[PDB]
Protein backbone atom coordinates (compact mmCIF):
# COMPACT_ATOMS: atom_id res chain seq x y z
CA UNK A 1 0.00 0.00 0.00
CA UNK A 2 1.81 2.72 -1.26
CA UNK A 3 4.93 4.01 0.56
CA UNK A 4 13.85 -9.60 8.16
CA UNK A 5 16.97 -10.76 9.50
CA UNK A 6 20.67 -8.43 11.13
CA UNK A 7 22.56 -7.19 7.71
CA UNK A 8 25.13 -9.28 6.03
CA UNK A 9 26.29 -5.79 4.94
CA UNK A 10 25.97 -3.29 7.52
CA UNK A 11 27.87 -5.56 10.42
CA UNK A 12 30.50 -6.32 7.49
CA UNK A 13 32.29 -2.91 8.45
CA UNK A 14 32.62 -3.88 12.05
CA UNK A 15 34.53 -7.12 10.40
CA UNK A 16 37.18 -5.07 8.02
CA UNK A 17 37.84 -3.29 11.21
CA UNK A 18 38.70 -6.27 12.93
CA UNK A 19 40.77 -8.02 9.89
CA UNK A 20 42.60 -4.31 9.96
CA UNK A 21 43.14 -4.36 13.53
CA UNK A 22 44.30 -7.89 13.38
CA UNK A 23 46.64 -7.43 10.18
CA UNK A 24 48.25 -4.04 12.28
CA UNK A 25 48.52 -7.16 15.17
CA UNK A 26 50.24 -9.06 12.18
CA UNK A 27 52.44 -6.62 11.36
CA UNK A 28 53.20 -5.57 15.40
CA UNK A 29 53.77 -9.37 16.37
CA UNK A 30 55.90 -10.64 13.46
CA UNK A 31 58.35 -7.26 13.54
CA UNK A 32 59.33 -8.11 17.43
CA UNK A 33 59.48 -11.73 17.24
CA UNK B 1 16.05 -21.05 15.66
CA UNK B 2 15.32 -18.44 16.76
CA UNK B 3 18.56 -17.53 18.21
CA UNK B 4 20.76 -17.69 14.86
CA UNK B 5 17.93 -16.18 13.02
CA UNK B 6 18.33 -12.67 14.29
CA UNK B 7 21.90 -11.91 13.08
CA UNK B 8 22.00 -13.61 9.32
CA UNK B 9 24.00 -16.94 8.85
CA UNK B 10 26.82 -15.79 6.95
CA UNK B 11 27.41 -13.62 9.53
CA UNK B 12 27.61 -16.34 11.73
CA UNK B 13 30.24 -18.26 9.52
CA UNK B 14 32.41 -14.98 9.18
CA UNK B 15 32.16 -14.22 13.45
CA UNK B 16 33.96 -17.83 13.08
CA UNK B 17 36.58 -16.86 10.69
CA UNK B 18 36.64 -13.74 12.64
CA UNK B 19 37.19 -15.83 15.97
CA UNK B 20 39.79 -18.11 14.41
CA UNK B 21 41.33 -15.32 12.75
CA UNK B 22 42.24 -13.69 16.45
CA UNK B 23 43.09 -17.38 17.53
CA UNK B 24 45.82 -17.72 14.79
CA UNK B 25 46.84 -13.92 15.15
CA UNK B 26 47.65 -14.99 19.05
CA UNK B 27 49.18 -18.36 18.21
CA UNK B 28 51.71 -16.08 16.19
CA UNK B 29 51.92 -14.00 19.06
CA UNK B 30 49.24 -12.97 31.78
CA UNK B 31 50.04 -10.24 30.16
CA UNK B 32 51.85 -10.94 26.33
CA UNK B 33 54.32 -7.96 24.77
CA UNK B 34 52.06 -5.75 22.89
CA UNK B 35 50.35 -7.27 19.61
CA UNK B 36 48.36 -9.10 22.36
CA UNK B 37 46.51 -6.26 23.43
CA UNK B 38 45.71 -4.46 19.98
CA UNK B 39 44.53 -8.14 19.36
CA UNK B 40 42.37 -8.49 22.42
CA UNK B 41 41.34 -5.18 22.33
CA UNK B 42 39.99 -4.93 18.41
CA UNK B 43 38.40 -8.72 19.37
CA UNK B 44 36.86 -6.61 22.48
CA UNK B 45 35.37 -3.63 19.91
CA UNK B 46 34.12 -6.25 17.18
CA UNK B 47 32.43 -8.92 20.17
CA UNK B 48 31.03 -5.41 21.98
CA UNK B 49 29.68 -4.87 18.17
CA UNK B 50 28.13 -8.29 17.97
CA UNK B 51 26.68 -8.31 21.29
CA UNK B 52 25.09 -5.02 20.60
CA UNK B 53 23.69 -6.36 17.19
CA UNK B 54 21.92 -9.31 18.42
CA UNK B 55 20.58 -7.50 21.34
CA UNK B 56 18.80 -4.56 19.20
CA UNK B 57 17.79 -6.99 16.15
CA UNK B 58 16.31 -9.35 18.02
CA UNK B 59 14.51 -6.38 20.59
CA UNK B 60 13.18 -4.94 17.24
CA UNK B 61 11.70 -8.43 16.41
CA UNK B 62 10.11 -8.98 19.62
CA UNK B 63 8.67 -5.10 19.90
CA UNK B 64 6.99 -5.89 16.14
CA UNK B 65 5.71 -9.28 17.43
CA UNK B 66 3.79 -7.08 20.34
CA UNK B 67 3.06 -4.32 17.94
CA UNK B 68 1.40 -5.98 15.62
CA UNK B 69 -2.44 -7.09 16.29
CA UNK B 70 -5.02 -8.61 14.28
CA UNK B 71 -8.32 -7.54 13.48
CA UNK B 72 -10.67 -6.65 16.31
CA UNK B 73 -12.86 -3.81 15.68
CA UNK B 74 -15.30 -3.93 13.23
CA UNK B 75 -14.39 -0.82 11.28
CA UNK B 76 -10.63 -1.85 11.31
CA UNK B 77 -11.80 -5.15 9.50
CA UNK B 78 -13.66 -3.36 6.82
CA UNK B 79 -11.08 -0.77 5.45
CA UNK B 80 -8.76 -4.16 4.66
CA UNK B 81 -8.85 -6.07 1.80
CA UNK B 82 -6.44 -8.81 3.10
CA UNK B 83 -8.50 -11.05 5.07
CA UNK B 84 -12.14 -12.18 3.18
CA UNK B 85 -15.61 -11.47 4.83
CA UNK B 86 -19.17 -12.69 5.05
CA UNK B 87 -22.20 -13.57 6.46
CA UNK B 88 -25.34 -16.28 6.44
CA UNK B 89 -26.98 -16.92 2.43
CA UNK B 90 -29.84 -15.61 3.96
CA UNK B 91 -30.95 -14.26 7.35
CA UNK B 92 -31.47 -11.08 9.72
CA UNK B 93 -27.80 -10.42 9.53
CA UNK B 94 -27.76 -10.18 5.98
CA UNK B 95 -30.42 -8.23 5.51
CA UNK B 96 -29.42 -6.13 8.50
CA UNK B 97 -26.02 -4.99 6.45
CA UNK B 98 -28.19 -4.71 3.19
CA UNK B 99 -31.28 -2.56 4.58
CA UNK B 100 -28.38 -0.63 7.02
CA UNK B 101 -26.98 2.95 5.58
CA UNK B 102 -24.99 2.77 8.21
CA UNK B 103 -21.42 3.90 6.76
CA UNK B 104 -19.09 0.80 8.20
CA UNK B 105 -21.79 -1.63 7.81
CA UNK B 106 -22.67 -0.11 4.26
CA UNK B 107 -19.04 -0.56 2.76
CA UNK B 108 -18.84 -4.02 4.36
CA UNK B 109 -21.98 -5.14 2.27
CA UNK B 110 -20.88 -3.30 -0.50
CA UNK C 1 44.37 -18.93 37.45
CA UNK C 2 42.39 -21.00 35.12
CA UNK C 3 43.26 -25.12 34.29
CA UNK C 4 42.70 -24.78 30.73
CA UNK C 5 42.98 -28.02 28.63
CA UNK C 6 39.10 -28.61 28.99
CA UNK C 7 38.04 -26.72 31.69
CA UNK C 8 38.86 -23.55 29.44
CA UNK C 9 36.09 -24.02 27.08
CA UNK C 10 34.03 -25.17 29.78
CA UNK C 11 34.35 -22.02 31.18
CA UNK C 12 33.87 -20.82 27.51
CA UNK C 13 30.68 -22.69 27.09
CA UNK C 14 28.99 -21.01 30.26
CA UNK C 15 29.85 -17.76 28.81
CA UNK C 16 28.16 -18.35 25.70
CA UNK C 17 25.13 -19.48 27.65
CA UNK C 18 24.80 -16.05 29.89
CA UNK C 19 25.62 -13.83 26.68
CA UNK C 20 22.60 -15.43 24.91
CA UNK C 21 20.24 -15.35 28.22
CA UNK C 22 21.58 -11.53 29.41
CA UNK C 23 20.93 -10.13 25.75
CA UNK C 24 17.51 -12.10 25.08
CA UNK C 25 16.37 -10.94 28.40
CA UNK C 26 17.26 -7.37 26.99
CA UNK C 27 15.75 -7.24 24.16
CA UNK C 28 12.25 -9.18 25.83
CA UNK C 29 12.18 -6.55 28.14
CA UNK C 30 12.82 -3.62 25.80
Amino acid sequence: AKDSALSLSNVAGVFYILVGGLGLAMLVALIEF
Amino acid sequence: FSFLDPLAYEIWMAIVFAYILVSVVLFLVSPRSLSARIVAGVWWFFTLIIISSYTANLAAFLTVERMVSPIESAEDLSKQTEIAYGTLDSGSTKEFFRRSKIAVFDKMWT
